[PDB]
This record gives C-alpha cells, structure tokens and sequence, in this order.
C-alpha cells in the first residue's frame, strides 16, 4: 500500500466546507443519502474496550456501542459515544467503509453492545440510560448499506470492448477493452498498442460498438473490427450503457441535422488544457447532433489530426461571448493578445458568422456548489490521478476546480454534473489514492 | 392506493448487554 | 388447450382486476405510465410484405393506434385511421410487438398504413401530425421494466425448506426444478415427488429456518449436522418474503402472545374453502405456531398441525366468521345451526385468543365483487384457472372458479400470491384452466 | 321538479365520470381520501326517537355503514349488521350528514342501531371492533376541505366585463347578482337582462380588460372616461391558461395575423365546428375571429374574441383528421369540402400547425360516462348529459333524450361540466331526459 | 426534514352505544 | 429602536437558522421554491429617476441580482454585470420589493443598471439573456403564498381561556385585541391587564375547556353561569394547536396514566432556564394534570401548580437531566452535590413516573448549537430577541438571549412557537431587542 | 434539488413513412 | 392523472429596457 492524503487535519478545522454527497448524481449513495441526518444514532466500533466479547467464529471480531452523528463532510461522519460528557473521545469515521449499523443490528445477531472503558463504571445496567438516549431517536433504514452497495456496481464488466477517444490523436475514437475499474472508472486499454487511460463510466468521449460508423467519426480498430463496421458479439458495449442528455428519437432516422455549420465560432473548453476556454471553429458536423471543432489557440495545422468531436448539447461548449458575458478570462486564438481581442473584431478579422445563441440549449439546475468548497476531483491530463480539490468558481452550472497547493494554471473547467469530480471520502470508499496538496 | 410505504417509519429494535436485553422505539426514513 | 380470455373481453361490461391490484404481479410498480387514449406503434396484420426489412430485425411492418381499454395484461387497439371499429383488436399488452411512437423511426423503420385505409392518403404526414401531436405514448423504459420484473428472486439447483404435503407438520428439503412466471416446482429431496408454489408463498422457508425456528424437519443427517458453514445452493433469508422482520423480537426469539390452548379461527389449510376454529398446539419462536383445525377427526399423533405465523393474514379471532356472515365450519362433533362459540369454549373449558393479538389492516386493495382474474388451485397448484371474487370480507377475497359448484371457492388474502391479472397466464406461458364443459 | 339519478345508478355497470375528472368541481383535490370499502358514520334513518339529543346539536342519531360504490358525488351506503342488501341506499356524499368513525363518541354521541336489526346484539362492542379494526376511514378535516372548495372567488356586487349576448363582438360591463355554485349570473349594466357563466368561463373579464387588450367594449360613459373602486372585479379572480409574462409589455404578437384561416367551435352553436377566419388581431394573445358559416356581414358585429391558446380553436384539418363532420362556410357542401379547395377559392392561407399548442392530458373521461352539463346556448340549465365522444382532449356531449343535433363540443377541462350529482351538491336544479312521447 | 407529513395514519378513534364505550384502531389518508 | 440584523450578517460563518427549521414560520412549505444562485428583479439603489414612474405605482427602479446566501429569511443579493462584490447587500426577502424576473416588464417598467456599471454595454440585452437563459427565479405565485401563511386562526374579539399569569394554577377568561406574527395579545376580563401568546402555544385554550378538563377557572358571573348549564365570538376547538386527538380519549376523558404523586422531571413554567423534578398533584381529565415543582418553597394553597398535558414535550422522566448532561435544579432542601433520583426517592418514599408514560419522537429539525433566531421574551412576551441555541438536546433547545446572562436562558422545544427564523421581526413588523449595551 | 424527475416529460419524437420522415412532439410519464 | 403539477417548469419572461425589450427562457419550482 501507498500513502494517501487524509482529510483528517481539514475535518478537524472550524467552518470545514465540503460539498455534500447529494452534489454528485453520480456518486455512490447520492439517491439514498437523505436517509441520514446530524443527530442520528448508529451502532459502531468500539476501540475502548478489551475483548470480553465471546465472538462466534467466523463472525466479526469487532464489539459495538452507540454514537450519535455530529457532523456530514462528504462521506465523512464525526461520530460521539453516547455517555461521554466531553468531545475529548469524538471522531471521524469513513460512513461507507466502517462497521456501521442501525441500532438492533446486533441484538439481531446475539452480540451485545460494551460501554467504552473510558466510562464503563458509570451504570452496571445501562438499560435506563440507553432507553432514555435512544427511545424516539433516528437511526438508519435497515436497507441502507444495501442500497450502498448496489450504487458501487459500475454498468460495464471487464473485457467490453468500446469505441473511446484516441488520447494520441483526439479526432478518432480507438477500439479499447475494460481491464479493470475502480470506482466506476474504468481503465481503457487500446488494441493495437499497450497504451490506455482511466475514464469514468459516464464520461461522454467513450461510446458503443458501432458509434462511429454511425456517427461518421473517425475510427481506428483492428482489421476484423473494420471488415465488421461497413457491413450495415457477445463482448460489445452496447448504446444502454453509456450515459447521454439526449436520445436519438430526438433526430430524423439518418441523423442529418441543420444547426451548426461548418465555418461557424464559438467557445469550448480546450480538451487538451482544461483551464482554457477558447474560441473554436466547427470543422465538420457529423450525424446525430455530433460535430468535429477545431480550438483557435492551437498552431496552424491542416491535417486535422487535432479536431475534437463535441455533441451539440455538450454543457463545455458555449455561444461566441460567454466568457465576456461571465468575467472569465478568454483564451485568445493564435496570434491574438488578451487586451487586443474581441470577438466582433475577430470576426470581421476571419470573415466568419458566430453560432447564434438559439443553437445552445443551457439549463442551470440548484446544483449545490458554492466557492471554497472542498472535493476530489481527477486531473483530467493524467486520469491516474484523483487530488484534493475546491471549488475556485461557480458560473451558472459551469465550475473552475482548483487542485490546494496548485497554481492556478493547472486549474479545470468541469460541468456540475461532470463524472470527474467526487466527494470528499470517496477515494476511500472506492478504494483510490487521494493525492494531496504538493510539498 | 391510498394505502403504500411511507417517508419514515418507526421501528421496534432490541439491545443486549452483559446485564440483559430490551426494546426500544426508533424511527428511520424509507 | 389453454382458454383464451377473447370472448369474454368481447362482451360489454367485463370486470377485470387491474394490473394494480396484485403487488407481486409483473408490471404493477410502472402500469400507471399506461392510460387509455394513449397512442403506440403496434403490428400492421394489414398490410403485404412491401417494407424491406433488413436481416436480423423483426420482420414486422408496424402502424399506429390508440388504446380503447385496459383489462389485466389485455388491451383493445384501434388504428389510426380507421372510422369505424370494425378492425378493433385486442393484444397482450406485454407479449405483443408493442412500442412507443418514435421506435420504428430510430431504427429506420416506415410505419406502413393498413391496405383496408391506405387509400386515404398520398402522404400520411397532416394525418399523422394532427392525431399524434401532444398524444400521449410509451416511456422508451417501459418494457426494459416489465422485463425486470418478470424475473424470480430464485434460480434452479437451490435447496430450500418448505411444507411437506404428506404431512404439514413438518417442513421438508426440497429442490427448484423449474420456474413458471415466479411459480416454482419444488422437488422434495427423497423423492420423485413435489408441488407448485409461488416464491412469495408462506410456507417455503430459507436453509436453516426450521432449526432456528424450532419447526419439525424432514432432512439427510447431513444437513441436520450442518445446522446444528454456507453452501452455494442454499436459498438464503433475503430470497423470502416476509411481513415483518427479526429485530422486532428478542434474540433468542421467545415471545409471550399467543399461548398454547388457546383458541380461534382460521383458514383450513387442506381445504381453502373453509374458516374453522383452530386451537393454538405449540408456539415456536419468531411469532410461528402449530395449529390445529378443530375440524379435523381426532388425531393425537399430530401430524396434520400446520404453521401460521402470527403475523398470518389467514388467522382471525374467535368470532370472525360470526361477525362477517361467514359459514363457519363446526369443530369436530358439532352443527353449523347449533355451535356457538360461547357453547364450545363451555363444553372445552378453553379461551380465546385476545383482539389485541391479531393486527389486521385494510388496505383500498381494490377488489371488487364480480371482478376477473386468474387463481391458482392451492389443492393442486399446477393449475392457473379462471375466476370472479365472489365476496369481499375487509381484506379477504372469496374467490370463485367459474362454471364450477361453491364448494371449491377459496378464501384468499387480497395480497395472496396465488392470484393474477386476467392475461397473466399467456404473458408467463403458463396453461389458464377455463369452466369446465 | 330536479332529476334524481337514481334509476341510473340502481343499474348494473353505471359509468360515472368520477369526480376526479373535473379539475374546477369541488372535493377535486381531495377525492382520492375516499374509497370503496371505507367505513363512515352515517344517519340512521331506521330508528326511533331514543338519544336525548343536546340544544343546537343535530337532532339525528348516527350508525356505522361501509361504502360499495361510489358514483360522482354519489356513494352507495351498506349499514352494518344487516344480512341481506335490501336496505342498502345511495347518498350525496357532501350534502348527506357523514363522518368519520368517531366523531360522535368525541360528542358524546351513541351509535343506534337500525330497528331491523337492533335484537342482533345487547352489546355491540364484540361486532362494532370485529368490523371496524383496521379498517379506513376519513380524515377528521375532510369536509372542512370540501366546503371551503365550495367558495366563489366572486361575491355579490363585483362589475366585471363580458362578452354582450346581443351583440359578441363587444364586452359590456355586469354586475354579480347571485351564485350558485361558482356559476354567476351577470345582469348587465343597462337592463335587466344577464346570463349564467361558471366563474372560470372565458367569456368573463376584469375591469379595465377592453381598454387594455383593445376589445369593443359597451359600459356607462363615466366608466369609458376611467378606462381611457371597491366594487371592481381585478386580474386575480380571473382564470388564464397563460400569463402576461409571456407577452411584451405592449402586448404586441406576430403570430396569427389577419386574413389567416382556422378552425373554430361556433360561440353561437357550439353542436358547430366550422372553417374561420381572423377578422382583427388584438393585443396579448387575444384576436376576433369570424365563423364563416354566417350569412355574409360587413358589419363585425358578429366577430368573436377566442384567445390564441383556447382549447376550442383549432388549425384547419381538425375535422377531417378526426373523423369530425365540418359545417361548411356559406355556400359549402359538408360532406364534399375540402380545405384545399376553399383555400384555392378564397386566395387565403391557413394559420400554420405551430401557431397551435395543444397537449393531450390522461383526462379519464370516456365514451359513454355520464355527467351533468350546463347548456350554453340556455346556461341557466343543466341538464343530464353523456360523453358520446373523445376526440383528444375535446369531448363531444350528448344531452340525454334529445337528438344529437343538440350535441356540445367542449374541452375536457371546460367549466361548463360537472359531475354527476354536482345539481344536488350546490343546490342547482338538474334537467333530466324528456320523456319519450310515443 | 426528513419527518414530515404520511400520505396515511392509523387513528385510534371511541365507540360510545347504550351499553358503553370502547377504543377502535383505524386509519385514513392524508 | 428596532434592532438590524446587518452586523451579525456582515460577519463570516454568520450561522443563522433556516426557515425550514420551524414549521409554524410564514413562508416554510414554500421555502424550497428558493435557492442560492437563484435570480429575481431587485430595487436599484444606484440610479437617478430617469425612469418616468406611473404616479400611483412604485417610484422604484430595478435590476437583476444573484442569491448567493441566504440566512433566515435574510438574501445576500449581487447585482448582475458587478467584476466584484464591493455592491453586494443585504435583503428582507419577503419586505424588500423583491420579484421574478420578468416581473417589470408585465408592469412597462424597463430594468436601470446601477450607475457604477451603466456604461459597460448600450444595449444590455445580449448580456442579460447570456446570464439569465436557463437560469431560476422566483415562481409567480411566491408572495401570494407568502402572504397566505402570514394570517393568524384568530381573529380579534375572540374569547378564550389563558393560564392567568398571575396564578397559573386557573385559566381566566380573556380576549383578543391585538395581533402580531400570529403573537396575540389577550386582554383578561375583570381586570386591564393581559399579555402576547402566539396563536400555537399550548396554554391558550378554547371556551368550555376548563369545565370540560376539570381546570381552575376564573371568569365573569354570566360565563360561569354558561359553563355550568357557543356564542359568535368563541374560539372553538379547531382554531387551536395540539399534538393529540380527543379521538384518542374516552368521552368522559378519564384517563390511566399518570398517577397522584408520581415525580418526573419538568421546565419551571416560572422560571425557564430550570429543570426541575417535579410531582403530580392531580390528574384532570384527557391527558391533563397539574404538577408542582420541586424547588419551590412549600406551599399547601396549591396556586403554583400549573398544568401540562401529558403529551407535553417540556416533561419529562426522572433522570432526564442526568441521561442527557444537563445540570438539573435540585429539589428545596439539596445541592448538585447531595442530589441524585435514587436518594430522593428513598427520602420522599416516592414512585416516578415510568419511562413508558413519556412518548417523544426526535424530528430532524436541523437545530444546531450556535445558530442564530429570534426568540420571545416568556417572562415578558412583549418582547422578541436576537437569540442563540445553546444546547440541543434531542429534540429539546436551550435558548441563549446574545448579551444577557445564562440567568435568562429558556429550554423549548424544538418546535416552540416562541422561536422565529433570523428576519421575523421586520417580516411581520414586531420591534427585535438586540444584545444589550455593555457598560463597562 | 428542485430540478430533478418529473412526473411527465414532453418528448419529441419521429415518423417514416414511405412518402418521408417528419417530427412529432408527444409526452409520456417519467 | 399522469398529467398534473411538476416540481418544476420553464418560464418565458420579457426584460424592457431603455434600448428595447427582449424575452428570456428560465425556469422556477412548482
């Protein structure tokens, strides 16, 4: 095992601000998380007291006692035993990986609750005091950890095969096999190569078997793969798995659309620099609302190897003026400065017509995410890599993330509903390295 | 109908000690 | 052969339980997504084969129609159109090539008018456009969860304990050795021998029950050992049913309500058309109890005690019968005109169970007098049989098979697993047992 | 004398448009708190005089009964104890003195027994909690829920302004002078002559409403000189399906324009869809139209106001898509007309699909239910009334025992229909089917 | 939060006859 | 003068609680309708009169805003088209002329931006629709709703019988003359004197209560006379709040629960920073008893014994206190040294109550040590006053008033309605006491 | 928060028929 | 039935300014 960052030192701060579980739709728990509450009793782990607990073998080893939830950082709850007069013995506990239960889990299984050694002496029969601590209080739904652990399963298994954006060369999608998940990211390797990357389950530049035929998106793939395509397995992802904010009855049967126009502006986060926003340049629309762009700041380069497909109800891509509408510093395309751009001169510059803003379909929901709150986000440049984050910016539903101890320059753009980010405690339930803040 | 599951319900559940074991009346959200 | 429901939903004013009236019944948690005046695309039977359709799809041409009525799984169709009803038909609703509007389109598909109206049009388009247009259809979702729902908690090879029918008594090892719409074969393990039973039903019980119960049980020595260590075939507790849980009794499972001799009714478990006064014999733990019914003759072997927990909805207090104008059944050596029970508990010198014991709640189940469904025969569950409920008593169903006398009407709990929505039979291929000739 | 429906309801497979269906009807928003098999207490008809009976109390000695059926307001009531259904009677479940199991105790009040049956028991502890143990019955503030949905949100004196009788292109300024159940009768300023409205109707408008869209409008001259008081009828009591929000602030559209043809129900025969043309397109939404089966008119008189997000306007196609026997503009044959052809004839064109916006909602009601319905073209009446068809979320409502020439087009959301037993409920008297003569 | 409004409740209600009064446990909606 | 909330407002880690903490609050079952990042149309504090008003109409100009906090019933508003917060300011959300966007327009009234930023663009409309497309405001019918649950059951002229202040141990005849936030002031007949009770407490009662219960009662001869043997002016039993049904009683209310004599624990109506053990003194009918407590000097006229219902959240079992680690207030003649339940019980040869007599449920009321509200006065109910939880105590509060010694705190229940959300003064026009000047 | 699942949703859809291929906007229940 | 309430709508508005007037796309709860 490594060494992983420990939230420990912020959880014991003051005014300690993470974005709760209920921010991420895609979080483990997020729909049955609002069966939990400050003040809720749970039966857990007693590390105060000898082992005079007769254990049944092969049942757990581990004696309980009742706490009360004090605080709900993420996934971390600051639990206190209930008959300490004083915080000295409160702490904090991972609520999806420790021995938690409803009050009556162990009565139901024989074991009987000890009262830490800290103060045992204070009742022979703690019945009294336990009824009048207990009697009408909350505890959990004897379903919930169920219910946990049925939110953990990803819908992919390992060795499906998808069509997923070459890292190499991001205007093709590469045939890749599942080799392993964590957390619901999954870990892509492409045929052909011994290369692949991690990407979250719901990340919107995998797709199914047979995606880019259909789509008219460029495709690298084994020979047999490529022989099987233009004719139109057990082992296929199919179009169930993969998440969407749209559906394809919303298209005519051929996928022709008539809203974007190759030669039309606007502005996309950079796929290659999550910290940039910048103009961009439809280059190629393709079928079903997918289109190829070019970003602007790049150098000149005709071969089109750097063209990136965006579906046209992306939330990273935005009208011509969204950063100046938004006090958000534009990127400039190349050969611009800063001070020296505006759109309307740039325009006139390139001889170009801007994406009208009827063409952009953006709805900013009560996500919940204010500045200066803490998460876990993935370093979208290197998806190994899941750091200690905040929230730096809250425009509409669009976020800057900032990685502590970072410069700015490092900093990402992700949607609300980005899969990419996690709360606070979540690479401990899945079982990832949390990288902290650099030395 | 009229008639399904509930917000929150409240439970019967026991607890044992090395003194005994009783009931007590909680609740919980479904 | 197996009946078809057809000329009875050909009738005027045929009464069918809905779908929503039978909690284990597939597709009741999303049938309100259904609704009359609902459009959906459905098979054209009228039409040549002019769609070229490509090699590993349906060969089906599809139209569009509105449903005019629901009845169980069944649904009555109307083309779009048509001017009269002449062409009405009527599907199940979930074996059916059925989908929303938009489906046929998605995967390339024309929607093809019947020939009998196709002259109607050029370009169905203003047709179309003005029939479909704010109409409701299908979620896209809707049979992905029918799907899921026709799935059984068990799969074939686990062992379970259940109700030995030589002797109910005693529970017994038994097998699932096929599954039929949730209804599953239990094979007993010394033998060629078992019986049908729901995967909702009472009397099947989880590995290790018995014991831990304290119930009689027929087994190999082996597995007595074992439960005096999980094997892979052992059907566990969360595979069951159950309306209450274990933390709502102390660990060892002791409990003070009912006591032994004490006396009340119940439903005869060897003849379902039948309420009896029952005597409480021994309590076990958990809130399980052997009982005996009163009616049967003297027998001190006790071999034919049968297990009701007592949280059962098939055990009443002593009076029930009285009190909702039932034919009770007189206990052993008395008259239907003569007993009472304040004679029987004189002449026993016994007690009756207290109210306070029983729990009944009510629910808006539903049920309606005259209303059809399929019923299992609990005497022989290989049969799915046509039947009306004859009576509604709170939340007891007096079910009746049709074409057949009153003696074989069965008393059964609204939320009986042994009852099903008219169309349940062909939506589950099982055989549905019409009236007889 | 008033139509009791009980020779309906005493047949076998009685449909009833449940309550449910009618949004505006009251007990809507409350009606899924009843249902079969619920047990109430209820008056005891089947008893003497023996409960002293307290000063300003109800004089009435209740018992316990299980509901069987439930028709519209109606219910079917079963005493308990009884062993045959002979005794068994209909009610007017929100007129009828009913209550939830328990309310009399809580007043001190016995349970009688019906004399029929008042033998079967000395105590009829043991029966009473083997019947009622576990079983439904109403929440204790369910009548207090009905009666304040009884209310008009109008009250005797308001002025408002509404569509003139005489004269439909024009809006004439009336006063409530009485309401019976939500329905108002507005006597115009002028004369002593009124008509009967439902509170919802679009055909009623607040103070200033003319001046402000731009309609005709009749009112006396100190009240034309305001528009260009405690007793003004404003904004708030009026029901839209829209809302100003949605318009500029000078009400100014750019979506039906003159000279556009459509389809429309005939506001002066509403058995009448016909081929229409828009005449005049006001402000907000609001334009006149002219049906075109009148007789030839250049005076406008005869133009009429349909809002463009009505229910009862529709593009042109509506009738022969769905099967609807059009009546034909002046000098058209019905059977032979086509909109292809009468466009071609006239040089005009029809308002587009997407100036239209209707969605369909699961409405309930069905062919064959059967209702109460006021008439429109005599709205002091209502009168026993069918749903003969649906077509989407228009019905076309056959008044039982007439012809079905006398048929109404009306939305599924019309305030104009009831359900059935609504006449007893608000104290309206219904009109039942005329008798067959011969 | 969490502890709000059921859509049904049981209520325990009294019988008052002639010959006593006694407790009735039930339930409604809403 | 009225106290303003600003300067707490301005602080950082400002914790207030949320209007959804209390269920009697105006506005709490539409609070949801609400939300950070929300935009609404708001006055503009930063313009000249350039918009020609309709004389009669509001002389107001406005512009958009973001919420970016809301505390009570408090909203820190940021105007649009701001680089910084240097203009943020604070609302009364429901006493400012706050809307829904949209709302001018359907008046004529054109949005004015603030003068600091007015020369950003000519035309602001490609800016407006760029920050406000897709974006939340309020919905239409807000106010209304608002407006709905500010009204009291009451109305004034109704009689009703109150726990007379000056013996609690009778309820007098009184009537309502004044209204406030639902706080009602009660005039007692036979006297000038009365006193504010909000329109939930459980010590105001309906006529014919005490007659039926079995409750001392003081009253004018002609209503004696009535009670013994309803008018326009009743207050009747639905207007009043309680946490039980008479359903759930016999008609003749008798009862078999609490006994004569039994001790438990209970909040000194007299003095509520105090929990006391206390005895039953007599058991009235329906769930009704009168207690004393225990600290009280002795006292055989039995005028200090006042009544809780036993479904009353301010009793409680015998060890309460001590389960809990509240420091109890010991009986006449003890120490917090020489006390405990067992040696009391011994010494008075005593029973207490047990524990199943008691049924409390502990909501999620989301009450947190630390947060700020508005709290009334119970030893001087014309007053409501910038207050802090102290302690939560399952579903039990300790109340601080900022300022005053602990001398002055007050346990209440977590569902009170002597506690209001951070605002409620200035919503319903009551004056708020803030913290008292420090003299040295 | 607020903006989650709805009870019913608009949805638009297609048709082809031999003659073409136009859209229809219908709903359906979530 | 299906078709009632939602827990939260889109709302078309109009903003007037000095310049002219516009409509705007938002949405509120219920």
């Amino acid at each position: 095992p490594t060494h992983s960052y420990d939230w420990l030192p912020r959880l014991s701060k003051e005014n300690f601000n993470a974005a709760p579980v209920t921010c991420f739709p895609h979080a483990p728990g997020c729909e049955v998380w609002d069966n939990l509450g400050v003040g809720m009793k749970v039966e857990v782990e007693n590390t105060d007291c000898d082992s005079i607990e007769v254990i049944q073998p092969g049942q757990t080893p581990t004696s309980f006692w009742v706490a009360t939830i004090l605080e709900i950082k993420g996934y971390k709850a600051l639990m206190s035993y209930e008959g300490f007069d004083t915080d000295s013995h409160d702490f904090w506990v991972n609520l999806c990986n420790a021995e938690v239960h409803s009050v009556g889990w162990c009565a139901t299984r024989g074991k009987p609750l000890i009262p830490p050694r800290t103060i045992e002496h204070k009742y022979k029969d703690w019945k009294d005091f336990l009824v009048g601590r207990l009697s009408g209080a909350r505890t959990l739904p004897s379903n919930f950890y169920n219910k946990i652990n049925d939110s953990l399963q990803s819908r992919f298994r390992l060795g499906l095969n998808l069509e997923c954006v070459d890292k190499d060369r991001i205007s093709q999608v590469r045939l890749a096999t599942v080799t392993k998940i964590v957390g619901k990211r999954l870990f892509l390797r492409y045929f052909d190569s011994d290369d692949g990357f991690w990407c979250h389950e719901d990340s919107p530049i995998i797709h199914p078997v047979g995606w880019a035929t259909t789509v008219g998106h460029n495709l690298a793939a084994p020979q047999d793969y490529l022989e099987r395509m233009l004719a139109g397995h057990e082992d296929d992802a199919t179009i169930e798995l993969f998440k969407m904010n749209f559906t394809f009855d919303e298209y005519y049967s051929d996928g022709k659309t008539n809203s974007f126009v190759e030669g039309m502006k606007l502005e996309a986060v950079d796929p290659l620099n999550l910290s940039s926003i910048c103009p961009a340049t439809v280059m190629a629309v393709l079928k079903f609302g997918y289109m190829m762009i070019r970003i602007d700041s790049y150098q000149p380069d005709a071969s089109g190897s750097d063209w990136f497909c965006y579906h046209e109800k992306s939330p990273c891509i935005f009208p011509a003026g969204f950063c100046s509408v938004n006090n958000i510093s534009v990127t400039p395309p190349n050969g611009y400065d800063s001070r020296t751009f505006t759109w309307e001169g740039y325009l006139r510059d390139t001889g170009a017509v801007a994406a009208g803003q009827h063409l952009f379909h953006r709805i900013i929901p009560d996500h919940g995410f204010e500045v200066g709150m803490s998460l876990e986000c993935a370093d979208l440049m290197d998806p190994r890599l899941v750091c200690v984050a905040t929230v730096a910016r809250v425009v509409g539903r669009l976020l800057k993330v900032h990685f502590d101890g970072w410069t700015d320059e490092y900093d990402q753009w992700l949607d609300c509903e980005s899969a990419d980010i996690y709360p606070v405690g979540w690479c401990v339930l899945v079982n990832h390295k949390l990288e902290g803040p650099p030395r | 109908g009229a008639m399904a599951s509930r917000r929150w319900e409240q439970k019967l559940v026991h607890i044992k000690t090395m003194e005994g074991e009783f009931s007590v009346t909680m609740w919980a959200s479904g």
